[PDB]
């Protein structure tokens, strides 16, 4: 008699879901999945007794956030879910709706159950999402088949590009021209459902709606050209490349270069062949719709500011490797120190040339020293010079490392194979640690405020110390100075 | 924007163009049934100064190694020509949303 | 308009003959109908390729001759038109499709609950108080294999020779695939669901576009006339995996001079990704044009492109009992020496280097474990020749030029930029054997040291940067500036290498151009002595065995030996010694990274004895060999 719901073509039942997933929510604790992930002798009691979930969702609500970390292997844990598990292995973008609304009404039950007095108003007006991972074993960028289109998908890989930050519609917002009646229709996959008259009986004006775009509400869409990791690819070909499209709040949660678990729908939409045509290619264009991004006190300053033995101890952890050079390593050491900005200007910083053979390591301690520093970058001489370490207009104005590093070390290694126009723009690096360039209309001064650690190779073969070492340096003697 | 209508000479003025240059659609006059082919009025129509500035986040907030994101700023009235190219500048004002015209 | 012809092929009487075939045949020669197993394996859902062999056609034709009626000359039928007969086989099998046998895991399959509401709606509708498209239910992808050894697509053609006769014929093509674009998702069956009655319909897609339904057809959707808005599901959709390559022409195939042309080749179904780049491969498949839509086949007209839809890919190309009897043949490290480019005379100590490079050294969890050498030589002294010979020897390896580098090329399948590997990328896990080391670009004189050091190619173009893979070992070949060796040049002026390069870098081996009678001679009789008789000569000595090395190293490299500490106190005396050696010309001297280095040949020559422990006796005729490269210094 009661007109249930089914998820199409599936024979899921929606109340069926919507309450095992509710129950779940409700009476997970953690002593279970240390029962079913076979962690029953490494079990801490005093912290599987509380409910896990509920202690979750009470500090969501006190943080402001509203989006819930989700692991699905619990899924596999309390058993009315455990057919739910292969839902998210199969139909995801409907029971992730299912769970979010679950969420949203478990705000709602802990705060009118308890008799918390908390406002309703800032309760329903945030959008919960939930945001499922660790569902199952990873899977490779080869290995995908089209038997996984509609199925959530979890992958490993690196960012090589983001595209600035992409509005999508979430309500269109329409005025009537006649008589200024402003309403509100829902998007629905990318098509308006326009009214072809007013909603008031009063003027009923055939095609007077217009669209006000600034008024609409929108919502974030950013793409990601996801790469595949190096450590997984066959040996005979390249990386493949696939589009990562993430939405809300995970936009810009992925940065550039960094190693990242992402959990996702993986999805094809037909490609438009012609602008103003409906003609659709035959080929699919395959993205992963993301719900969720898996990334890869002062007292203990104090201990070791008391003690009178920290020079040595700072001078061996900064280059264990070597024994000797304890000066070169206390020099260093002093410009991760540096001295302060002065202002009514003059440079704090230290500046430290290392003159020696390449066989000879000062590579690592380069290498050293970029890791151990907060921030600074290691670059090579040969690789680059005229004004690429300083900043060039390129395509925008993508600068060099000398700016980019502010109170941070830059270690050339290579140094003597510095251009002319390299040596005058370190001339104005060291003495008024500001650049300063004018291309293309563009004037910029840029404050640079950077410490430079160098490392020079005399020409062909070691030199005497009888004679002095400077001039065999094919640095100008101002750089010296 | 002020038009005038081909067939009769009736004049539509204040009509206003958000994004795209538009045109009447309904000729005023009872007596035409005109809908097309709208004359402008280049002296009567009022006009305004415009410049669209393209800026880029600066050097001390960039991460490691990022292109720098850009931002077209649109500059009407008594502030065009006040922020020159390659100054550290803030602007103030409002988000917008334009869309393919 | 569309006048009518007759042709002397019956194709009921053709399927009448295929469907016996399916129920009848049986293959008893290898030593129940085998074809009938295979579609009870489908029904099972064990397998997803049906194979069907043009050879199990011809010996079932010979068959029914042998048993005294004739056939209607089926595999002939295959061969002229393949693509009509494979929806033929296609609603055979259909016919003919066995029962399951096993569980059927009814909750996976929604296209099942689909249909079944489908016939729901059918039988009430219909009560009164085809439905689907056979290619949705299929999830089986027919393929053909061709005959041999029994008559156009067992001979093997060239891409030159694949004419417009050849359209609508199984054909076979070797050839070398250059592109292999990633493998995609293309529709054969796009579902649309009703908003209003709630109802289904499917189009079938058999071109490289197709437009979608804008309302709905249904009987009860137009019986009311709502205009319901159909709404498309990727859910219900049948789907294929569609990759698309580029074959190219072999080089010996090609006449002499013209251009070797370029073929497309898209595969469908299970045979997707085994196609590989640079891999030379033999392709039988249905030879079908490719027709345009809209205005492009308007002004284009009859002029039409092709491609191949590949049905049949073949690949041209105890362990340890034959590494037991290279032990006990005895002298492994000469043996596999001299035979090793048998086209040259002697120089048996840098011949043995050559072996060690392919050896390879150890690694550590980090430290580099490639071997590096360089052939620092006069020219006329068959440098080129040993490039290419130990490109030969060892796989993975590429013969390159510094006339060298990877980078990213424009104009691919995409308007982007696809990541073309250069030569560094494809010698990952290998050999890269760079000539003319004299003669090479400053971007990959800088790319050296970030091959050597950090084994990556860090390549940022068109705003992406990306680090490719190069876990390279590094030959090189570099002739002087000027072609005589004298000890008025200094070795470094003479050679002009930048110093830092050769700090990195380990062993030079200078071999001179010196004439000596008696040597000249010995070299003399042996360079025409291999144009004597037909192909490689007498060896004179254990002759070559080429085929066999290639299992030796990889289980040289399978062991990884670990040394004791009483040895590394020898190598730690030494190394001391060869810095006394470089307190007293060559002023190139030992440093830490020449001690790794002599690490490196001391394990390579672990892995050649197959030793756990490297012994005493190898690590001072590995110094031995430091002073022949010392000599070579000298001289
Ligand atoms: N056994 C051999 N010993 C020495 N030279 C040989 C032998 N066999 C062939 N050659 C010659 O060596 C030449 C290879 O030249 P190559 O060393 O590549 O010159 P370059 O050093 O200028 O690159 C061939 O042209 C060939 O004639
Ligand atoms: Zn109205
Ligand atoms: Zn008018
Ligand atoms: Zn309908």
């Amino acid at each position: 008699s009661e007109p249930l719901r089914i998820i199409w073509g599936t024979n899921v039942s929606i109340q069926e879901c919507t309450t095992n997933f509710r129950n779940f929510l409700m009476s997970f604790k953690y002593k279970f999945r240390k029962i079913l992930d076979e962690r029953e002798e490494f079990i801490n009691n005093t912290t599987d007794e509380e409910l896990y979930y509920i202690k979750q969702l009470n500090e969501m609500r006190e943080l402001g956030t509203s989006n819930l970390n989700l692991d699905a292997r619990n899924l596999l844990a309390y058993k009315q879910t455990e057919d739910l598990y292969h839902q998210l292995l199969n139909y995801p973008q409907e029971v992730i709706s299912i769970m979010d609304q679950t969420i949203k009404d478990c705000m709602v039950s802990l705060i009118v159950d308890n008799n918390l007095d908390y406002d309703l108003d800032e309760i329903e007006t945030k959008f919960y999402k939930v945001r499922p991972y660790n569902v199952g074993s990873c899977k490779g960028m080869r290995e995908l088949n089209p038997n996984d289109i509609d199925k959530l998908i979890n992958l490993k890989g690196l960012v090589l590009r983001s595209t600035p930050v992409i509005p999508d519609m979430k309500v269109a917002f329409f005025k009537c021209n006649v008589c200024d009646h402003t309403m509100a229709v829902e998007i629905d996959r990318g098509v308006i459902q326009e009214p072809a008259r007013c909603e008031r009986i009063d003027c009923n004006e055939p095609n007077s709606m217009s669209l006000i775009h600034n008024r609409c509400s929108f919502a974030d869409k950013q793409v990601i050209k996801l790469q595949e990791t190096p450590d997984f690819v066959p040996d005979g070909q390249t990386p493949h490349s696939i589009s990562l499209c993430v939405y809300d709040e995970l936009v810009d949660s992925c940065r550039a270069g960094d190693r990242i678990e992402v959990t996702g729908t993986f999805r094809s939409i037909p490609i438009r062949a012609n602008s103003r045509q409906r003609v659709l290619k035959s080929l699919y264009k395959t993205y992963v719709d993301v719900v969720h991004v898996k990334k890869v006190d002062l007292a203990k300053i104090r201990e070791v500011a008391a003690r009178e033995d920290l020079y040595s101890l700072l001078a061996r952890s900064i280059a264990p490797s070597i024994y000797e050079l304890e000066d070169v390593k206390k020099g260093i050491l002093l410009q991760l120190f540096g001295g302060t900005n002065k202002t009514f200007r003059y440079r704090g910083d230290i500046n430290i040339l290392l003159c020696g053979d390449p066989s000879t390591s000062k590579s690592q301690i380069l290498q050293y020293v970029h890791k151990i520093t907060p921030r600074g970058v290691y670059t090579s001489g040969k690789g680059s010079s005229a004004v690429g370490l300083t900043a060039y207009i390129t395509r925008v104005l993508e600068s060099g490392a000398l700016v980019l590093s502010d109170g941070g070390v830059c270690c050339i290694d290579e140094f003597d194979k510095m251009s002319d126009s390299t040596r005058s723009v370190l001339h104005e690096v060291m003495e008024q640690q500001t650049i300063s360039i004018a291309k293309a209309g563009i004037i910029t001064t840029l404050n640079a405020r950077s410490s430079i650690l160098a490392s020079a190779n005399p020409i062909g073969s070691r030199y005497n110390p009888n004679l002095p070492v400077t001039e065999n340096i094919d640095l100008p003697p101002p750089l010296l100075s | 924007a002020s038009f005038t209508c081909d067939m009769c000479r009736a004049i539509v003025d204040n009509v206003e163009q958000s994004f795209k240059y538009t045109e009447p659609t309904f000729c005023p006059n009872p007596s035409c049934e005109n809908r097309a082919f709208w004359t402008l009025n280049v002296t009567r129509s009022r006009f305004l100064d415009w410049q669209k500035v393209r800026i880029q986040e600066n050097a001390n907030e960039i991460p490691t190694g990022s292109m720098p994101r850009t931002l077209d700023v649109i500059l009407r009235g008594d502030s065009v020509e006040r922020a020159k190219p390659g100054d550290r500048c803030k602007f103030t004002g409002v988000e917008i949303v334009v869309p393919d015209v | 308009a569309l006048p009518s012809i007759q042709l002397p092929v019956d194709y009921n009487n053709l399927f009448n003959e295929i469907t016996d075939f399916l129920v009848t045949f049986k293959q008893d020669t290898l030593s129940g109908p085998k074809y009938m197993a295979m579609l009870q394996k489908v029904a099972n859902r064990e397998l997803n390729s049906v194979i069907i062999d043009l050879d199990d056609i011809l010996q079932y034709q010979n068959e029914k001759f042998l048993q005294g009626t004739q056939a209607d000359d089926l595999v002939s039928a295959i061969q002229q038109n393949a693509n009509h007969f494979t929806e033929l086989f296609c609603r055979a099998i259909d016919n003919n499709m066995p029962l399951p046998t096993k569980e059927i895991d009814y909750k996976d399959d929604v296209l099942d609950v689909i249909l079944n509401q489908r016939r729901l709606r059918n039988e009430r509708m219909l009560s009164d108080r085809e439905l689907f498209p056979p290619n949705l239910t299929r999830r089986y992808f027919l393929y053909f294999k061709p005959l041999s050894q029994n008559a156009i697509s067992s001979k093997p053609l060239s891409v030159r020779q694949i004419k417009g006769d050849f359209l609508g014929q199984l054909i076979t093509v070797r050839g070398i695939i250059t592109r292999v674009s990633d493998v995609k998702p293309a529709v054969e069956v796009i579902a649309y669901t009703c908003d209003q009655c709630g109802y289904e319909v499917f189009q079938e897609v058999n071109s490289r576009t197709f437009t979608p339904l804008s309302e709905c057809t249904s009987e009860e959707c137009s019986q009311n006339q709502t205009k319901g808005q159909l709404f498309m599901s990727t859910r219900a959709s049948k789907f294929s995996a569609f990759q698309e390559c580029k074959i190219q022409e072999l080089s010996q195939q090609v006449p002499v001079g013209h251009i070797p042309r370029s073929l497309n080749i898209h595969v469908n179904g299970t045979l997707v990704r085994s196609l590989s780049p640079g891999d030379i491969v033999d392709v039988t498949g249905i030879f079908l044009p490719a027709p345009y839509t809209g205005f492009k086949a308007l002004k284009a007209g009859l002029l039409t492109e092709t491609y191949l839809e590949a049905q049949f890919v073949r690949q041209h190309k105890d362990v340890e009992e034959r590494v037991m009897e290279l032990i006990t043949s005895g002298d492994v490290y000469n043996r596999l020496a001299k035979s090793i480019a048998p086209e040259i005379y002697g120089n048996l100590d840098v011949k043995k280097a050559l072996l060690l490079l392919l050896v390879g050294g150890v690694d550590k969890r980090k430290i580099r474990g490639d071997i590096n050498v360089c052939l620092m030589g006069d020219p006329g002294v068959a440098k080129s020749q040993l490039l290419k010979a130990i490109c030969k020897i060892s796989p993975r390896g590429v013969y390159t030029t510094g006339k060298l580098t990877a980078a990213v090329m424009k104009d691919p399948v995409t308007d982007e930029m696809i990541l073309e590997g250069g030569a560094l990328v494809l010698a990952d896990n290998g050999i890269c054997c760079i000539d003319e080391f004299d003669k090479m670009d400053e971007s990959d004189r800088t790319a050296i040291h970030e091959v050597m050091e950090q084994q990556t190619i860090s390549i940022s173009k068109a705003g992406i940067n990306t680090t490719l893979n190069a876990r390279t070992s590094i030959l090189a070949a570099a002739n002087p500036l000027y072609g005589r060796y004298n000890p008025r040049l200094s070795p470094l002026d003479n050679i002009n290498l930048p110093a830092a390069l050769l700090s990195r870098f380990d062993i030079l081996f200078l071999m001179l151009d010196i004439p000596s009678r008696d040597d000249d001679e010995k070299l003399a009789e042996h360079v025409t002595y291999v144009h004597m008789h037909n192909k490689q000569p007498d060896l004179d000595f254990t002759p070559v065995e080429p085929s066999k090395m290639r299992e030796y190293i990889a289980y040289a490299k399978t062991k990884r030996p670990v040394m004791s500490e009483a040895v590394n106190d020898y190598v730690v005396q030494a190394y001391i010694r060869l810095r006394q050696d470089s307190k007293r010309f060559s002023f190139g001297q030992a440093t830490p990274r020449t001690l790794l280095g002599i690490i490196r040949l001391s394990q390579a020559l672990a892995k050649l004895r197959l030793a756990d422990m490297v012994d005493i006796d190898d690590v001072e005729e590995a110094l031995r060999l430091v002073r022949v490269s010392k000599e070579s210094l000298y001289q």
